[PDB]
């Protein structure tokens, strides 16, 4: 409860607010083992 | 001590109650005149 406003109505007129101007997330490079040229020394196989 | 010295008094003492009153006016029993209103402004505590 407030009655104190007498009709006085002060901070009744106030518009101050926040805001979320924007987000930024990235993404992740997924790098292939094999066009390394590091692959290039060895050799691989698959075996289940 | 409870002794009685020969003289006595008068106790006077006076209540207050609430009541309602019950008022009959005849008609035109007042001849009422209206002036015009004025309006005036002055300062207050941060408001005019």
């Amino acid at each position: 409860f407030f009655k104190q406003i007498r009709s006085d109505d002060n901070s009744l007129y106030s518009a101050q607010f926040d805001i979320l101007l924007g987000t930024y997330c990235n993404t992740l490079n997924f790098v292939r083992f094999l066009e390394l040229g590091l692959s290039v020394a060895c050799i691989c196989t698959k075996f289940p | 001590t409870g002794f009685h010295p020969g003289i006595a008094f008068t106790v006077v003492r006076q209540d207050r109650f609430a009541t309602e009153q019950l008022l009959y006016a005849e008609r035109a029993s007042e001849s009422y005149f209206v002036g015009q209103i004025q309006v005036h402004h002055h300062d207050a505590i941060g408001g005019v």
